């Protein structure tokens, strides 16, 4: 069963929502802000939760061992980005380290590319599990490579100029419509990842 | 003491209170650090200007003395023969603490070598000899100018931040907490009349049922 | 913001000559005009000094540091302290045989207060 509670004005003050939360296992809250900005999937990634993550690892490891750790890393990235945003407004983005800007831009890229999707374009109607896995790998690998590169000493401002190409590549990766090979797409993603590594290595010079 | 939105808006106002507290503390500490760094800039610019006041005089007076020593002051030639500047100015970028500073740097410009003033013989060597000592105060002067600009920028920044903190503390928090109290009072008021109404209906029901079953004993 | 590329001076004859032989004040070939002026104590009118200041500040923005002797700057004290924009640098220096002048420096004057 997939119930659908209706907002009663206040976010959660209504008792029906409290009672449902008391029993329901998976909850997908609503975000006012994203709706105001036409970010159609308005799931708030701060309150929603699901308790079947614990058990689903048994299926995950049989086919895709990397979902748990990668998902946790993405959630940590998003939480860090939002908490930083909490304070950045009161002052301004002037006294920020390279890693801070990296995290902020990565979070923005994920939120505007990974999360967003319109249920009307053919390439975006249904996203298979494997495609989501590969596109997630792309983003997290990009982020960790950038973090490693800056950690060893470099100015991310200069590096970003070179990276713009691969950044656009990963941002456009979603447009790979499924239902073409179901495996050739995986090869394309692997080639993109290898080329990203190569481009960072050469540009890192 | 505000526009009064009474529609279960407590969470929003509490969030505003927390944000106000956080911003207040952060700006307080930022102002502390900026003032601490302002003090040292003041001291160092004072000392640099004071010592330059006499370093320049000794340099220029020695240059004039050597100019007279040859017996032929070269003021006219250096007044008409000079073509291009020996020093160029470049803007220096730096963030002393949080605030980004558009400081100035002593960008020497050796693109033009020492001016071709030597050639008079006795004074040809002495003019360039005293040029170096006369070319020494330029670096101190540009350092002093950079310190002056940094001083002005720091002063205005700290003034702005301090007044903003004072305004926040003395205006925002009272305004929001009074509204908090008002909202709490209204939400406490509603339940009172709701309870009265429920009590009315309950007493009506119990009284009528007791009356109806009273006769049933017979 | 590197439009101000030169340095102007309003100083006595010997100081200006030493400055020129070192060479910072450039006779601008582009304008055929010198941003450095040799001050004649008692001959150059305060109006001319104010005019050259106005040039170097508003019109000839090619000057970064507007140097002037403390004694000479005293004659334009009102002009000196009227202009309080930090983007163009203004430094005051002692004149020929004139010792260090603390009150003649507007920046130092402001420093002493609010301290």
């Amino acid at each position: 069963i997939v119930a659908a509670v209706s907002p009663a004005g206040g976010d959660f003050s209504d008792p029906v929502t409290t009672a449902t939360l008391g029993i329901t296992q998976v909850f997908w809250g609503l975000d006012k802000k994203l709706a105001q900005r036409k970010h159609f999937p308005s799931i708030n990634t701060s309150v929603s939760y699901s308790k079947y993550t614990n058990v689903l690892n048994k299926f995950y490891d049989s086919n895709y061992p990397e979902f748990p750790v990668l998902r946790d890393r993405m959630k940590e990235i998003l939480s860090n980005a939002e908490e930083l945003e909490q304070v950045v407004q009161l002052v301004g983005k002037s006294a920020l380290s390279d890693s801070d800007k990296i995290t902020l831009d990565v979070a923005t890229l994920i939120k505007e590319d990974f999360l967003q999707q319109n249920g009307y374009s053919t390439y975006d109607a249904f996203c298979p599990i494997w495609k989501t896995f590969d596109m997630m790998r792309a983003f997290i690998s990009y982020h960790d490579e950038a973090q490693k590169a800056v950690a060893n000493g470099a100015n991310w401002s200069k590096l970003a100029d070179s990276t713009g190409d691969v950044k656009h590549a990963v941002s456009s990766s979603k447009f790979f419509e499924p239902s073409r090979g179901e495996k050739e797409v995986h090869g394309e993603f692997e080639k993109l990842l290898s080329t990203m590594q190569e481009r960072f290595a050469e540009s890192t010079d | 003491e505000q526009v009064f939105p009474t529609r279960m808006t407590l969470g929003l106002m509490k969030t505003k209170l927390k944000g106000a507290n956080q911003g207040y503390s952060l700006l307080k500490r930022k102002s502390e650090a900026l003032t601490k760094r302002f003090r040292d800039i003041t001291k160092r610019i004072d000392d640099a200007k004071q010592k330059m006041g006499r370093v320049m005089q000794t340099a220029a007076f020695s240059l004039a003395e050597v100019s007279y020593a040859t017996g032929e002051n070269i003021g006219y030639q250096v007044q008409e023969s000079v073509s291009t500047a020996r020093f160029k100015v470049r803007a220096r970028q730096e963030n002393v603490s949080g605030v980004y500073l558009s400081q100035f740097e002593s960008y020497i410009d050796p693109e033009i070598n020492d001016f071709r003033l030597t050639g008079l013989g006795r004074g040809g060597q002495q003019v360039q000899r005293a040029k170096e000592i006369y070319s020494r105060a330029v670096e101190t002067l540009v350092e002093l100018a950079s310190l002056q600009t940094a001083f002005i920028i720091l002063d205005e920044v700290i003034k702005v931040t301090n007044r903003r903190v004072n305004a926040i503390e003395h205006v925002i928090i009272p305004r929001t907490e009074n509204t908090i109290a008002y909202i709490n009072s209204e939400l406490d008021e509603l339940d009172r009349e709701e309870f009265y109404r429920l009590k009315k209906v309950q007493e009506k029901k119990q009284n009528e049922t007791a009356k109806l079953d009273a006769e049933m004993k017979l | 913001a590197e439009k101000r590329t030169l340095i102007a001076v309003i100083a006595d004859e010997d100081t200006t000559t030493g400055l020129l032989l070192a060479g910072i004040g450039q006779i601008t070939p582009e304008t055929q005009e010198k941003n450095f002026f040799v001050y004649q104590e008692g001959k150059t009118t305060k109006e001319e000094i104010t005019d050259k200041f106005n040039h170097f500040t508003e019109e000839r923005d090619d000057i970064a540091i507007l140097l002037i002797n403390q004694h000479i700057a005293e004659n334009i004290r009102a002009r000196v302290d009227s202009f309080t924009n930090a983007f163009p640098a203004i430094l005051e220096i002692p004149s020929k045989d004139h010792p260090y002048d603390p009150e003649k420096d507007s920046v130092l004057k402001r420093v002493r207060k609010l301290f």
